C-alpha cells in the first residue's frame, strides 16, 4: 500500500506553512506562462480571419 | 351586539394565527414582543422556571432559522394554547408609572 | 412626430459575444470616407496610427499618410507642417469652421463621425438602413430643397444627398463596389472607429471567464467548510430543574 | 492581558471593534451590503482619482482631454468605464441596506438611522457633479434645468441661483466650482461612516426574526468575513461583465456630443435614479408646490421610526406588512419607467394616479397595520 | 459591556459539534437541498408576485393605450375633414 | 451592373402578405388621398408601417446574402 | 514619473492631485500621532514625572 | 485651473479680477511660511527637554 499524494502531498508540502506558501508562486508562475497561451489560441481559433493575425498576412511587407 | 360573529372572528384569528410562521417554529405569542422599558423590568419580575425555558426556545429557535429548516408540523404551536405569562407582570409596570406619570403632572 | 423606425437587427460578424471585426472590410469602409464623406462629415479624433489594427504596414499607413497632409508651414519660422512626417497626425478638416461647413451645406451642419456611431439610437444598423432608406415622397407630401424624404431620419426630410449607388467607386480590394457592400463595409469601419479598443477588450473578457469558474466554488466550500461546524451544531436542553 | 500583541500600540486595541465584536447566529446574505457599501466606495475613490491625473477641468479641455484618455491613455477606456459603471453599483448595494432596515425594522435604532438618512443625501449630488464633469450635451442642460429648478424660491432664490453659479448662465467657474466640490466630498462620507458605524458598536447588529439575540453571538472573524469575502468577490463579475462586454447599456446617455447651449435635446432626462424623484418633479403643475414634495419625499424615512406601530420589530411575521412592504416596492419602480416616459395622457394621469399612492402607502396604511395586527393576536 | 463575557446569564444548556475534517462539505446538498428550496419558495411567492402583475399589466395597458391614442391621426377624425 | 443582392432581398419580403396587405392600405389611402389629398391627409403613416415589417423580413436575408 | 521625457503637461496635472489631496492624510495623521500622547500626557520643562500635579 | 497654457494667466487673473484674489494668494502662500517656523519649535521643544524619550 503506498499513501496518495495526498498523504503524500502535506506531509511533503503542505505541513510547513512556508512551503504551503512556497509552492503557491511557483505554480502560479508556471500557470499563467501555460494559461494565457492557451486561451488566445482558443480565442484567435474562435476569431478566424477577422484578425491581421490571420488577415494582415494578405498584404504585410507586401 | 356580536354573538355568531364573535365565533366567526376566531375562525381568522386562528386563521391569521396560522399566518405567522412563528407558530411553526414553535414560539409562543409572548416571546415575540419587541422590547420596550416595561418589557425590561418585566423581565426582572419573572421566575426562572418560566424564565429559562424562555431562553431555550429562543435559543433552539434562532439555530433553526440559521438552517433555513422549519420545525415538523406536528410539533407546531397551537392555537388552543398560548400562554400569556408575560401579560400578568406587564400590567403592573403600565399601571404603577401611570400614575407617578400622573401623580407628577400635579 | 415621424414614426420611429428601427433598423431591423442585422446579424454582424462581430455582433456576437467573442465575435470580432474583420480589417478587410474596414481597410474598405477607410476609403469610402477617404473617397466620399470627406466632403462634409470630418473625423478629429483619428491618427494615422492604425497601422497593423487594420494591417495597414507602417509604411503603407505611413506613405498613405503623407499623400494626406501638406498645409503650409512655413509662416515666418512659426508653423504646423506640410507633408505630415508621423502618422500621429489627424485628419484634416474639409472645413475651417463651423460658418463654413454650415453655409456651404447651407444651413446644414455636417456632424463629426469620430463618435457617431455611440451617439444616435439605433447602432450602426440604423446609419445602415439609413442609407438603405430612402423613399419617394407619399401622397400629399412636400419638402425642402436640400432636405430628401428619408423614413429613418427623424425629419424624414434630410439634406444629405445620397451619397451611395452600386459601384460608387473601386476598393483597394479591388471587389465590385455595391451600394449595399459599399454601405455595408464603412458601417464596420465606423463602429470600430468609435470603439479602437474593442477586439482586443474580450480578450481579458474571454481571459477572465475562463479563470472565473474557478474560484467561487471554492470559496463556498470553504466558506461551508467553516460554517459547517456551524450548521452542525446541536442544542441539548438538560436543565436539571 | 499578558503579551498580548494587540496591546503594545493601543491602536490593537481599538482593532478589537472588529475582530471579537459579536453577531447574532442567524444572518442572510441580505445583510453582506454594508461591508460591500465600503468596498464599492474605496474603488470610486482610486478610480475617480487617477481619472484626474489625465484629467483637465476647462471649458474647452475637458471633453477633448476625455476623449483623448480613452485614446492616448494606457488602459483608459477601462478605467473612466471603471469610474462610472461601478458608481451605478453603489446604488443597488446601497438601496438594499435600505430594505434591509425596514422590512427587519432594523431603524429602530433612532441616531444609526439618522445617521444613514445625512449619510445619504450627501450622495446624491456627488454623483450629480460627478455627472457634469464629462461636460456632455446632457450634462450641460441636465444641470442647466436642475439648478435653474431651485430658482422657485419666492424671493432669496433669484440671488442665489446666479450665485452658485456665478454668472448670468452656466459658464466656466460654474463649472470648476463642482470639481472641486465632486472632488473632495468622498472623504467626507468617509468619515461619516465611521460616525454611523461607531453607534452601531453600541447596540451590536439585529438579526431577522426581530428577536434579542443576547443568548447567542459569534466572533466575527472566522466566519462572517468568509461570507463577505465571498460576498466581496460577488460584486467583482457584476461589475465585470457589465463593464468589459457591453459597456454602454446603464451608459444610456448618448450625449458625446460637445454641450450646446444653443442646441437644446428633444429629450431630456437624467439618468435612472435620478429619474424617480424627477418623475414626481414633472407631476406637479404648481413649481413651487412641486419642489416642496420632492423635498419631503426623502426625510419621510427619518419620520418613519415614529411609526413603529406594533409589538413586534420585523416584518416577517406581519404578512400584512410585508403585503404593504412588496405593494409600495412596485409604485417607486413604475415610477421609475413613468419618469422614463414623455409626457402623454395616460402616464400624465399615471404618474398623477401613482403619485398621491406613494406617501399614501406609507403615510396612511402601513402605521394602521400592527394596530389591526396588535390587536389581532390579542397582544 | 466586555462582549463575550456578561451578555446573557444562561445554564443548563449543552452544545456539540465536530471538527470540519470530521464531515463532508455537502452532505445530499443536491438531492436533500433541492426540496428544502421548493417549500419555502412558495411561502412567500404567495405574496411577493400579486403586485408585479398589476405593473407588467398597466404596464401594456398604457402601452397599448398609449400607442393608437398617438400613433393613429386619422383614427377617429379620419382625413374626410 | 451587379444588382445587388439588397433589391433581390428587396422583393423576396415584400412578396409577403403583411406587405401587400398593408401595401393595399397605402393605397387605400393614396387612392382617396389622390381625389382629397387636398386636405392633411398622407399615406407616410402607412409607408413607414408597410416598411416597418417589410424589412423585418429583409432583416436577416440580405446581410448574409452580401459578401 | 515624469510620464515623459521632459516636464510637460501630464507632469504638472499629476501635481496637482498629490498637492491636492495630501493634506487630508496628514489631520488623519495627526489623530494618530495625538492619540498616543493621551496614553501617557504631555511632559514638564523640568524634565520630572508630573504626576503629583495636574 | 491647472492647465499648461491656462494656469499662469488664471492666477495673473486672479488677483485682477477675482474679489480680494490679491489677499488669498497671499494668505495661501504666506501662510504657508508660517506653518514652518512654528513646526520647528515643536521640534526644538522636544529635543531641548528630551520629550522625544517617547
Ligand atoms: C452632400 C455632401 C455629403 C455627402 C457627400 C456625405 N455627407 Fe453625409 N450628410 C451631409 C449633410 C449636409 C447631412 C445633414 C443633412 C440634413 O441634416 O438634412 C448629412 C447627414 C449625414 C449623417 C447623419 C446626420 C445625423 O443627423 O445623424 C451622417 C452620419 C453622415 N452624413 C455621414 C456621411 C456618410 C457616412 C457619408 C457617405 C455615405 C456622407 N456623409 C457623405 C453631407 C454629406
Ligand atoms: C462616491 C464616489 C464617487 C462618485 C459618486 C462619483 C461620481 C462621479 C460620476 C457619476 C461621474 C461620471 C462618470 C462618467 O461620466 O463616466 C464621475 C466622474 C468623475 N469623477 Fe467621480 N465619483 C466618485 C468618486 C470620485 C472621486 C473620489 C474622485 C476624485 C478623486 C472623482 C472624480 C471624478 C472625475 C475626475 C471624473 C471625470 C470622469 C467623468 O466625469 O466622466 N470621482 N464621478
Ligand atoms: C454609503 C452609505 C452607507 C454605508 C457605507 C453604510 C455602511 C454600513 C455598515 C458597514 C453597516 C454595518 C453592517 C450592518 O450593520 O448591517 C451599516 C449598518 C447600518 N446602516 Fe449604514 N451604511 C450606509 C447607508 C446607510 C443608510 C442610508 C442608512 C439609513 C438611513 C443606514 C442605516 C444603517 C443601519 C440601520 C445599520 C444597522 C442595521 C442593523 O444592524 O440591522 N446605512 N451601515
Ligand atoms: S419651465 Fe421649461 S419646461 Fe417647465
Amino acid at each position: 500500500v503506498a499513501p496518495t499524494l495526498t498523504a503524500r502531498l502535506y506531509s511533503l508540502l503542505f505541513r510547513r506553512t512556508s512551503t504551503f506558501a512556497l509552492t503557491i508562486v511557483v505554480g502560479a508562475l508556471f500557470f499563467e506562462r501555460a494559461f494565457d497561451q492557451g486561451a488566445d489560441a482558443i480565442y484567435e481559433h474562435i476569431n478566424e480571419g477577422k484578425l491581421w493575425k490571420h488577415i494582415k498576412h494578405k498584404y504585410e511587407n507586401k | 351586539a356580536v354573538s355568531a360573529s364573535s365565533r366567526w372572528l376566531e375562525g381568522i384569528r386562528k386563521w391569521y394565527y396560522n399566518a405567522a410562521g412563528f407558530n411553526k417554529l414553535g414560539l409562543m405569542r409572548d416571546d415575540t414582543i419587541h422590547e420596550n422599558d416595561d418589557v425590561k423590568e418585566a423581565i426582572r419580575r419573572l421566575p426562572e422556571n418560566l424564565y429559562n425555558d424562555r431562553v431555550f426556545r429562543i435559543k433552539r429557535a434562532l439555530d433553526l432559522s440559521m438552517r433555513q429548516q422549519i420545525l415538523p408540523k406536528e410539533q407546531w404551536t397551537k392555537y388552543e394554547e398560548d400562554k400569556s405569562y408575560l401579560e400578568p407582570y406587564l400590567k403592573e409596570v403600565i399601571r404603577e408609572r401611570k400614575e407617578r406619570e400622573e401623580w407628577a403632572k400635579k | 412626430s415621424d414614426l420611429e423606425l428601427h433598423p431591423p437587427s442585422y446579424p454582424w460578424s462581430h455582433r456576437g459575444l467573442l465575435s470580432s471585426l474583420d480589417h478587410t472590410s474596414i481597410r474598405r469602409g477607410f476609403q469610402v470616407y477617404k473617397q466620399v464623406c470627406s466632403s462634409c462629415h470630418s473625423m478629429d479624433y483619428v491618427a494615422y496610427r492604425h497601422l497593423v489594427g487594420v494591417c495597414y504596414t507602417e509604411d503603407e499607413a505611413k506613405a498613405l499618410a503623407e499623400e494626406v497632409e501638406v498645409q503650409d508651414g512655413p509662416n515666418e519660422d512659426g508653423e504646423m507642417f506640410m507633408r505630415p512626417g508621423k502618422l500621429s497626425d489627424y485628419f484634416p478638416k474639409p472645413y475651417p469652421n463651423p460658418e463654413a461647413a454650415r453655409a456651404a451645406n447651407n444651413g446644414a451642419l455636417p456632424p463629426d463621425l469620430s463618435y457617431i456611431v455611440r451617439a444616435r439610437h439605433g447602432g450602426e444598423d440604423y446609419v445602415f438602413s439609413l442609407l438603405t432608406g430612402y423613399c419617394e415622397p407619399p401622397t400629399g407630401v412636400s419638402l425642402r430643397e436640400g432636405l430628401y424624404f428619408n423614413p429613418y431620419f427623424p425629419g424624414q426630410a434630410i439634406g444629405m444627398a445620397p451619397p451611395i449607388y452600386n459601384e460608387v467607386l473601386e476598393f483597394d480590394d479591388g471587389t465590385p463596389a455595391t451600394m449595399s457592400q459599399v454601405a455595408k463595409d464603412v458601417c464596420t469601419f465606423l463602429r470600430w472607429a468609435a470603439e479602437p479598443e474593442h477586439d482586443h477588450r474580450k480578450r481579458m473578457g474571454l481571459k477572465m471567464l475562463l479563470m472565473m469558474g474557478l474560484l467561487l466554488p471554492l470559496v463556498y466550500a470553504m466558506k461551508r467548510h467553516k460554517w459547517s461546524v456551524l450548521k452542525s451544531r446541536k442544542l441539548a436542553y438538560r436543565p436539571p430543574k | 492581558m499578558t503579551n498580548i500583541r494587540k496591546s503594545h500600540p493601543l491602536m490593537k486595541i481599538v482593532n478589537n471593534a472588529f475582530i471579537d465584536l459579536p453577531a447574532p447566529s442567524n444572518i442572510s446574505s441580505w445583510w453582506n451590503f454594508g461591508s460591500l457599501l465600503g468596498i464599492c466606495l474605496i474603488l470610486q475613490i482610486l478610480t475617480g482619482l487617477f481619472l484626474a491625473m489625465h484629467y483637465t477641468s476647462d471649458t474647452t479641455t475637458a471633453f477633448s482631454s476625455v476623449t483623448h484618455i480613452c485614446r492616448d491613455v494606457n488602459y483608459g477606456w477601462i478605467i473612466r468605464y471603471m469610474h462610472a459603471n461601478g458608481a451605478s453599483m453603489f446604488f443597488i448595494c446601497l438601496y438594499m441596506h435600505v430594505g434591509r432596515g425596514l422590512y427587519y425594522g432594523s431603524y429602530t435604532f433612532l441616531e444609526t438611522w439618522n445617521i444613514g438618512v445625512i449619510l445619504l443625501l450627501t450622495v446624491m449630488a456627488t454623483a450629480f457633479m460627478g455627472y457634469v464633469l464629462p461636460w456632455g450635451q446632457m450634462s450641460f442642460w441636465g444641470a442647466t434645468v436642475i439648478t435653474n429648478l431651485l430658482s422657485a424660491i419666492p424671493y432669496i432664490g433669484t440671488n442665489l441661483v446666479e450665485w452658485i453659479w456665478g454668472g448670468f448662465s452656466v459658464d466656466k467657474a460654474t463649472l470648476t466650482r463642482f470639481f472641486a466640490f465632486h472632488f473632495i466630498l468622498p472623504f467626507i462620507i468617509m468619515a461619516i461612516a465611521m460616525v454611523h458605524l461607531l453607534f452601531l458598536h453600541e447596540t451590536g447588529s439585529n438579526n431577522p426574526t426581530g428577536i434579542s439575540s443576547d443568548v447567542d453571538k459569534i466572533p466575527f472573524h472566522p466566519y462572517y468575513t468568509i461570507k463577505d469575502i465571498l460576498g466581496a468577490l460577488l460584486l467583482i463579475l457584476a461589475l465585470m461583465l457589465l463593464v468589459l462586454f457591453a459597456p454602454d447599456l446603464l451608459g444610456d446617455p448618448d450625449n458625446y456630443t460637445p454641450a450646446n447651449p444653443l442646441n437644446t435635446p428633444p429629450h431630456i432626462k437624467p439618468e435612472w435614479y435620478f429619474l424617480f424623484a424627477y418623475a414626481i418633479l414633472r407631476s406637479i403643475p404648481n413649481k413651487l408646490g412641486g419642489v416642496l414634495a420632492l423635498a419631503f419625499s426623502i426625510l419621510i424615512l427619518a419620520l418613519i421610526p415614529l411609526l413603529h406601530t406594533s409589538k413586534q420589530r420585523s416584518m416577517m411575521f406581519r404578512p400584512l406588512s410585508q403585503c404593504l412592504f412588496w405593494a409600495l416596492v412596485a409604485d417607486l419602480l413604475t415610477l421609475t419607467w413613468i419618469g422614463g416616459q414623455p409626457v402623454e395622457h395616460p402616464y400624465i394621469t399615471i404618474g398623477q394616479l401613482a403619485s398621491v399612492l406613494y406617501f399614501l402607502l406609507i403615510l396612511v396604511l402601513m402605521p394602521t397595520a400592527g394596530t389591526i395586527e396588535n390587536k389581532l393576536l390579542k397582544w | 459591556g466586555r462582549q463575550f463575557g456578561h451578555l446573557t446569564r444562561v445554564r443548563h444548556v449543552i452544545t456539540y459539534s465536530l471538527s470540519p475534517f470530521e464531515q463532508r462539505a455537502f452532505p445530499h446538498y443536491f438531492s436533500k437541498g433541492i426540496p428544502n428550496v421548493l417549500r419555502r419558495t412558495r411561502a412567500c411567492i404567495l405574496r411577493v408576485a400579486p403586485p408585479f402583475v398589476a405593473f407588467y399589466l398597466v404596464y401594456t395597458w398604457g402601452t397599448q393605450e398609449f400607442e393608437k391614442s398617438k400613433r393613429k391621426n386619422p383614427a377617429a377624425y379620419e382625413n374626410d375633414r | 451592373e451587379l444588382v445587388d443582392p439588397l433589391t433581390t432581398v428587396r422583393e423576396q419580403c415584400e412578396q409577403l402578405e403583411k406587405c401587400v396587405k398593408a401595401r393595399e392600405r397605402l393605397e387605400l389611402c393614396d387612392e382617396r388621398v389622390s381625389s382629397r389629398s387636398q386636405t392633411e391627409e398622407d399615406c407616410t403613416e402607412e409607408l413607414l408601417d408597410f416598411l416597418h415589417a417589410r424589412d423585418h423580413c429583409v432583416a436577416h436575408k440580405l446581410f448574409n446574402s452580401l459578401k
